[PDB]
């Protein structure tokens, strides 16, 4: 039970990281040479 | 035979205009590289000599030239010009495109075309003696004085701004309003490349 | 014992602040803008409030508010328009006051007699209290130092203005009389040359004080904790800047414009964003081919979301505890990597336009050595498209410089499309180009490139890049820019010959090796190639463990140069400290708006 505690406030804290690393892949995702 | 070991090629300036050893103090203050010293030297030479005089010392020292004529652009500073200074000074040394470029300069401050026309054609008289290698000058000087011509006339015709713009900003502003006809003009009027006239043409019906 | 750059940074905060006692009671600041920017780089504005500064003004805006009775000057000392702008403003607050006011002015990095003549013919000099503030290096960062002269090309190129070789040469000057003497002096290039002799000239007359008993003790001698001074003038090798940079950074400076460690954007008016080595993020990403920056962005966003994941395993306060602790960390670099995502995704929608691809396929084939001739209808169309009139001249300067002036027929064309597409405005433009000798006729004399072939001739023949293009392997068609091998990653396959040279002094090994230490340093090994760009070849000499080299640029460099010559600095890491110099920090666009006017023909 204490246990559960501590983990639920940890994850108030946080309430982006999820929906950011792929937004950058899109971008990379094409071409590896400026010729 | 010797300006010697003695002293700080710094001072050694003022000492030179004492010995009214003119030239020679201004080259020491310039070899200094100290851009206070060679002012000074400039304008006390100014204050001492006739103009013409001036102008022929500071001429064959590039550097020296080069501010006289920075200071002739920038008493205000910025904007506002010292105009006599400049003519007289390109006249004496026949730099014919940098005195050109004077009156130019001026017509881009003339509110009206009319006026800006006329120190357009001021430009081209300086330019006429030679003749040749300012053969480019004399046709974009006299392009500018048609151009300008033609877009107040459009202004007058069609009710909107043109007076200023580039040839090729001309045709895309008269081919965005649906002016063909005089488009047309302009693009044969000045020669207006195949390429780019089909490129413009193109950008402006998307618009 | 050696250099750093943190203690210029404490010396200029403690001069300007030891100045602001000297003015008692609180004060009004009043600063000229182009050197608020680089003040933010020396002292916090934090700081300058509790030393009795109540609001800052802008010296430019003519609006300095009577709210404090002291106001205070900070400009430019060198500068004509400065002397000027304060006269007038010490008048309107002499017939608009309330009170009489004190009138200090902090001349950076000196008064001159101009300043005071101006200041005389106005009758406000008598109620002045003028000091001197000597700023010249401006740390930007560790290894960088810049005098941030931002009109130090136009003036120094166009207007043919000492005063940026002339501060410069002071402030090297500077660094030898604390840590001594520069035992080399390496240099290529006129101005380069003019620091040189500067830096010799004010030596000696620092000798005829000390001998003539002005005392000042000592009395320098060669240095312990310096190898050498290498000077480059950037007219050797205008193209480099030309060319459109391929960094991070430098795309950023091509596209945003970077201007004191600082630029604006609009995707979280404007918002200034922070761009320095402090962003752990930014400092592996701003030296970086811009390819990859989607690679690295990722990786680290990759690698930051399994950081946020971990550590939930010891579920027991302690394990968590800790986390918590460790947390604003994890947000500063999430909103570090948000604002280098929006921007990097900014430049890529940038970089994927047609023109933009355009630009680079003329800039890539003028530098790769093909015949400029072939790139002429695409010239002509990017005019066509209006593109902005910078990419274009860009393009003309490098098309002129890179195949030794212009051929009659096609200059005319030229003059042409430049006049009929933008303004005959421009014939100053074009005029202004031609004085820089970069927009030149072949049948110039100015427009010859430097051989040994066409017998003598010419006393400021250019840089022959095609013969230098070879000699010095200007093109490398190989380099990884995943994994750099070589410099010539900063534009995806061209090294910049100014890089290069530098190269010819530091690694002549390596340069040795790509065309199949104590010593011999200098330009020893690479006469005859150097003796092929502009301008004079120099190494004069004034008379144990790892020492510091300044690599110092008279007229402006570039990120892409910035970059590269970090990617030098590390792989001598062992026996050299690198520490960059420079007037300013240049691009194409800075050094083409000085040449572009911007009068117009127009309704007033």
């Amino acid at each position: 039970x204490x246990x559960x505690x501590x983990x639920x406030x940890x994850x108030x804290x946080x309430x982006r990281i999820d929906l950011l690393v792929d937004k950058t892949d899109r971008l990379g995702g094409s071409a590896r040479e400026f010729r | 035979e010797l300006l010697n070991h003695e002293p700080r090629a710094g001072r050694q300036v003022p000492l030179l205009l004492s010995m009214e050893e003119d030239e020679l103090a201004l080259d020491k203050a310039i070899e200094s590289g100290d851009t206070d010293l060679i002012y000074f030297v400039i304008h006390q030479l100014r204050r001492k000599l006739p103009l013409a005089s001036f102008f022929r010392v500071v001429s064959s020292r590039p550097t020296a030239s080069a501010m006289v004529e920075a200071l002739a652009r920038n008493s205000d500073g910025d904007g506002n010009e010292d105009t006599a200074l400049l003519k007289d000074l390109y006249y004496q040394d026949d730099r014919r495109l940098d005195g050109a470029s004077v009156f130019i300069r001026e017509a881009l401050q003339q509110p009206e075309t009319r006026t800006a026309s006329d120190k357009l054609d001021l430009a081209a008289n300086l330019l006429q003696g030679n003749q040749k290698e300012h053969v480019f000058e004399l046709g974009a000087l006299k392009e500018a004085k048609m151009l300008l011509r033609m877009q107040e006339t459009f202004e007058r015709d069609l009710t909107d701004s043109f007076v200023g713009l580039s040839v090729n900003q001309t045709m895309f502003k008269l081919i965005k309003l649906g002016y063909h006809g005089r488009a047309k003009k302009i693009q044969s009027e000045f020669k207006v490349p195949e390429r780019v006239a089909w490129w413009i043409r193109l950008q402006a019906l998307v618009a | 014992a050696g250099f750093d750059a943190e203690q210029v940074r404490d010396k200029a905060r403690k001069d300007l602040l030891h100045l602001l006692e000297g003015v008692r009671g609180k004060k009004n600041l009043v600063i000229e803008k182009d050197l608020a920017g680089p003040l933010g780089v020396i002292v916090k504005a934090s700081t300058l409030r509790d030393y009795g500064v109540d609001n800052f003004f802008f010296l430019e805006n003519k609006n300095t508010g009577t709210s404090q009775r002291n106001i205070v000057f900070i400009a430019r000392g060198e500068s004509v328009r400065n002397a000027h702008a304060i006269a007038a403003q010490i008048k309107r607050i002499q017939r608009e006051s309330q009170t009489s006011h004190d009138f200090h002015i902090f001349w950076v990095p000196r008064r001159t007699l101009f300043s005071d003549k101006v200041l005389e013919e106005a009758g406000v000099l008598g109620d002045a209290n003028i000091s001197e503030l000597p700023l010249y290096f401006f740390p930007l960062e560790r290894d960088v130092l810049s005098l941030e002269l931002n009109d130090s090309f136009r003036d120094l190129y166009l207007a043919k203005d000492p005063t940026p070789v002339f501060l410069l040469s002071r402030a090297l000057m500077g660094i030898q009389k604390k840590h001594g003497l520069f035992p080399r002096i390496i240099g290529k290039g006129e101005n380069a040359k003019r620091v040189a002799d500067l830096l010799s000239r004010m030596r000696q007359e620092l000798l005829a004080g000390e001998e003539a008993g002005e005392s000042d003790r000592a009395g320098l001698s060669p240095s312990t904790t310096i190898e050498s001074v290498i000077i480059i003038d950037r007219e050797v090798d205008f193209v480099t800047p030309l060319l459109t940079q391929l960094t991070y950074e430098g795309l950023i400076d091509e596209y945003f414009g970077i201007q004191n460690n600082q630029t604006d954007v609009d995707a979280v008016r404007k918002r200034k964003i922070q761009l320095d080595g402090s962003d752990s993020l930014y400092s592996q990403l701003r030296d970086a081919n811009f390819a990859i920056v989607g690679s690295l962005l990722n990786t680290v966003a990759r690698r930051l979301k399994s950081d946020y994941e971990s550590r939930h395993n010891t579920k027991t306060t302690a394990e968590l505890k800790e986390f918590v602790k460790k947390l604003p960390g994890y947000q500063a670099e999430q909103q570090s990597l948000k604002i280098h995502s929006n921007i990097a995704e900014e430049i890529i929608n940038y970089t994927r336009t047609e023109i933009f691809n355009k630009l680079l396929e003329v800039q890539q084939n003028l530098a790769a050595g093909a015949d400029p001739s072939s790139q002429f209808d695409s010239i002509e169309e990017l005019v066509a498209r209006d593109t902005p009139l910078p990419q274009v001249l860009r393009l003309l300067c490098l098309y002129s410089c890179i195949s030794g002036g212009i051929k009659t027929k096609e200059l005319d064309h030229f003059r042409r499309l430049v006049l009929q597409g933008y303004g005959h405005q421009h014939l100053l433009t074009l005029h202004n180009l031609e004085r820089l000798q970069m927009f030149l006729s072949k049948s110039s004399p100015l427009a010859s490139m430097i051989t040994m072939s066409g017998s003598s001739g010419g006393p400021d023949q250019k840089t022959n890049y095609t013969y230098l293009r070879k000699q010095l392997r200007l093109i490398v068609d190989e380099v990884n820019e995943q994994d750099p091998n070589d410099i010539a990653y900063v534009y995806s396959g061209y090294a910049p010959l100014s890089i290069r040279l530098v190269q010819c002094v530091l690694q002549k090994q390596y340069l040795l090796s790509i065309t199949k230490g104590g010593g011999a340093q200098g330009w020893k090994g690479f006469e005859e190639i150097v003796k092929h760009a502009r301008g004079p070849t120099f190494d004069e000499i004034q008379k144990g463990d790892k020492k510091t080299v300044f690599v110092v640029f008279v007229g402006g460099i570039t990120f892409t140069e910035i970059a590269a010559l970090r990617f030098i600095a590390k792989q001598e890491e062992a026996r050299r400290n690198i520490v960059i110099c420079t007037t300013s920090i240049i691009n194409g666009n800075r050094m083409m708006n000085a040449a572009i006017e911007t009068a117009t023909f127009e309704k007033t």
